């Protein structure tokens, strides 16, 4: 688990752990304790209907580039864990979530 | 000491016209001593003329040089697009070498 | 080809920047520019025209420096011969600029003997402030 | 829309089988991939295993191989019984559905792509404990 | 593939060149021919190669 804090209105921008070797699938998970697993983003950028225009993934455009999910006007709400579930091309079947990051907001 | 100095600072035209950058010089250039160089900002400078009407390897013959004593100048024959950067003078004969100020071309 | 020069510095009033120029960025390259040709040393502050700071020679590295320069300037070439250094010492907030490095026959090719500074490399940028 | 609701007894002695059960409502099988994920507390999530309707089970290689997964069309429901359950095997069990993509880096026809997979629809969770007292 | 050369200094004076990392993706080398510019040069072999025939 790896604790960050970000301050009322800012922008959280959480990176991811793992880094790709290869052209990435990286899919967001948001974990409140007791809630369910949401699916933010999905194909490095995509959000599924029901997710506000908030939060942002990197897009997967010239290789190089790091998958950070974006949370611009971060609510009282957006305070969970965050998981990475990074899939490239080298690495073969990606079982593992990642570590997660626990989002504080403070206010 | 020599200053070389070219005349108008900033150059407008049009992509297809013919196209007269001078240098004057303070006193009697040996004419393999003038060469002209093409500056933009981001990019490699270029060697565009040597020994006063030479072209570079990697120029095109729409450029070319003439002149003789103080008076030189490098002419383009139709302006593309890439030919709109600071040219420089430049004089060989002693040291320190001096450069010319520049001419930019901006287009229409 | 072209030179290949090092990265932009920020340096603090009254200090040095050493910047180097090679023609191959392989480290155990053969290329023998710098045995063949004088490369110079020419630098652009903001609002400028250039101007030259040094060239040094192939034929033992000697350097010839501007005269006002000379106190502070210091041309070298490496022991491998494949790459030439500049070091600028006692820096202050007007040696900012873009340095150059330029490679040049300089009057000393055999059959005609000419004076180009044919090819240019990159240019490092050089901040002074504090 | 799909619902998915789990079922679990919640009350397992170790050194035997665990059974969560997951029935899904408003449609069939019609789209999905099927997966078992568990959350245990210290730690964060566990992905455990997936099936699809062609009954392609595949476990996590970190979970023993001793995890069975199956679903039928009759009941229409998901199945999850791992043996030789230990006390540190207590966890909230998620039942969840996934949709598989491809991603094209090159010639397909070379196999340069892959399949990730991206867990949309989600459960509640049983909370699992695992204890003999 | 994006291929990285590496160089080792194996004698005095003597350089080996080596591949280093793959930055990216591994892919496989391979030529394009157009289909349809390739299916007709064929069908002019083959009218030239039926005087012979
Ligand atoms: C010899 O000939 C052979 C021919 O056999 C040549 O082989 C070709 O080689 C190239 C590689 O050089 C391969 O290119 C990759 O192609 C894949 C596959 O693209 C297809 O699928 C895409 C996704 O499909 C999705 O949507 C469709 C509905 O549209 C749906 O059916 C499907 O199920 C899925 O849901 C389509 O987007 C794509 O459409 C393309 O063509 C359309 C019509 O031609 C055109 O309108 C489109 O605009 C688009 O150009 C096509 O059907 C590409 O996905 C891939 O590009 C991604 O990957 C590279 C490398 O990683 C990356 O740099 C690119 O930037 C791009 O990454 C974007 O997409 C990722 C996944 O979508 C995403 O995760 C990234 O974050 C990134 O996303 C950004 O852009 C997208 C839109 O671009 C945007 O939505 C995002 O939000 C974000 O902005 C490669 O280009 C060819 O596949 C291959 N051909 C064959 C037949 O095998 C060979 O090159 C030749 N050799 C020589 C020497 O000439
Ligand atoms: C050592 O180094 C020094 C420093 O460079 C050398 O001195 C220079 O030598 C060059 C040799 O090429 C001299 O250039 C020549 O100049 C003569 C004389 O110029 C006068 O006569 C011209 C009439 O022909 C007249 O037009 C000139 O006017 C121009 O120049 C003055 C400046 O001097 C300027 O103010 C004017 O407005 C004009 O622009 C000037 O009054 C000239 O006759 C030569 O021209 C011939 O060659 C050219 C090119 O080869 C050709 O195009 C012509 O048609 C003509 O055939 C040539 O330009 C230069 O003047 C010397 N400068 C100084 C300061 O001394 C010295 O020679 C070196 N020595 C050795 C041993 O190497
Ligand atoms: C072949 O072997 C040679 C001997 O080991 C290598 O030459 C030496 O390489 C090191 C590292 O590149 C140099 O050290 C650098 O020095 C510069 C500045 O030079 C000043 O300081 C050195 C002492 O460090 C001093 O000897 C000089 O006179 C200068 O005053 C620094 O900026 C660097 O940080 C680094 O310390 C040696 O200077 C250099 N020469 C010698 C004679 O030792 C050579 O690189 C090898 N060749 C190849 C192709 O690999
Ligand atoms: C194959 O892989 C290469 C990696 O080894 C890719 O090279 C990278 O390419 C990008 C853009 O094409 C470069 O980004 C530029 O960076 C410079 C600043 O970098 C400078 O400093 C580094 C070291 O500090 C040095 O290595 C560079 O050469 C530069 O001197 C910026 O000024 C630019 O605006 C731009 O952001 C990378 O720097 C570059 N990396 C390296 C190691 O060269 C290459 O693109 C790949 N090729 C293909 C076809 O995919
Ligand atoms: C081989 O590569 C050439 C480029 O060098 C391709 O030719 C281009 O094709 C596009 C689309 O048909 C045109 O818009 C361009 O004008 C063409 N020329 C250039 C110079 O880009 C060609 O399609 C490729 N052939 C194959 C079989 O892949
Ligand atoms: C090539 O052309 C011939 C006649 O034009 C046709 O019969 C044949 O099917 C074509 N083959 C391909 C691969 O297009």
């Amino acid at each position: 688990v790896r604790p960050l804090s970000v301050a009322l209105g800012e922008t959280a921008r959480i990176s991811c752990g793992r880094q790709a070797l290869g052209s990435r699938a990286v899919q967001w998970y948001q974990h409140r304790p007791g809630q369910a697993p949401i699916l933010l983003i999905y194909n490095n950028q995509d959000r599924p209907s029901g997710i506000p225009e908030r939060f942002s993934g990197t897009p997967d455009i010239n290789f190089g580039t790091r998958a950070t999910l974006t949370i611009s006007g971060v609510e009282a709400g957006d305070e969970a864990d965050y998981y990475c579930h990074m899939w490239d091309s080298r690495s073969g079947f990606s079982w593992s979530f990642g570590g997660a990051t626990r989002l504080t907001v403070l206010g | 000491e020599v200053v070389l100095t070219q005349s108008p600072a900033i150059l407008s035209v049009s992509p297809g016209d013919r196209v007269i950058l001078s240098c004057r010089a303070s006193q009697g250039l040996d004419s393999s001593h003038l060469a002209w160089y093409r500056f933009k900002r981001g990019q490699i400078p270029t060697l565009v003329i040597f020994g006063t009407s030479n072209r570079a390897r990697g120029t095109p013959d729409r450029f070319s040089g003439s002149g003789s004593g103080a008076d030189f100048t490098l002419t383009i024959s139709r302006v593309e697009p890439e030919d709109f950067a600071t040219y420089y003078c430049q004089r060989y004969g002693g040291t320190p070498i001096t450069f010319g100020g520049g001419t930019t071309l901006d287009k229409k | 080809g072209r030179l290949f020069q090092s990265g932009a510095e920020v340096k603090r009033p009254g200090a040095s920047v050493r910047i180097s120029c090679r023609a191959d960025d392989d480290p155990y390259t053969d290329d023998d520019t710098f045995t063949k040709y004088w490369t110079h040393w020419i630098r652009q502050a903001p609002g400028q025209r250039p101007e030259w700071l040094g060239v040094i020679s192939p034929h033992f590295a000697r350097p010839i420096y501007s005269y006002k320069f000379r106190d502070r300037l210091t041309l070298t070439r490496d022991s491998s011969l494949t790459a030439v250094y500049l070091e600028l010492k006692g820096l202050q907030p007007d040696d900012s600029g873009i340095y150059f490095c330029a490679r040049d026959p300089f009057g000393d090719r055999a059959p005609h003997y000419n004076y180009h500074m044919d090819v240019w490399g990159g240019g490092t940028a050089v901040i002074v402030s504090s | 829309q799909v619902q998915l609701q789990e079922s679990g007894p919640g009350l397992v002695k170790p050194s035997e089988t665990l059974s969560v059960t997951c029935s899904v409502s408003g449609d069939s099988m019609n789209n999905y991939y099927w997966t078992w994920i568990r959350q245990s507390p210290g730690k964060g999530l566990e992905w455990i295993g997936y099936i699809s309707d062609r009954e392609s089970a595949t476990y996590n290689p970190s979970l023993n191989s001793r995890v069975v997964i199956s679903r039928d069309t009759s009941k229409n429901q998901l199945s999850l019984k791992l043996n030789s359950v230990t006390p540190a095997d207590t966890a909230v069990y998620y039942c969840a559905t996934a949709r598989r993509g491809q991603r094209i880096y090159g010639v397909v026809s070379f196999g340069e792509f892959f399949y990730y997979y991206s867990m949309d629809v989600w459960g509640k969770g049983t909370t699992v404990t695992v204890s003999s007292a | 593939n994006n291929n990285t050369r590496k160089s080792i200094r194996i004698g005095p004076g003597q350089a080996f060149y080596a591949t280093g990392d793959i930055i990216g993706d591994i892919r496989q080398a391979h030529c394009n021919v157009s289909k349809a510019t390739w299916n007709e040069t064929l069908g002019k072999v083959v009218k030239q190669l039926r005087k012979h025939f």
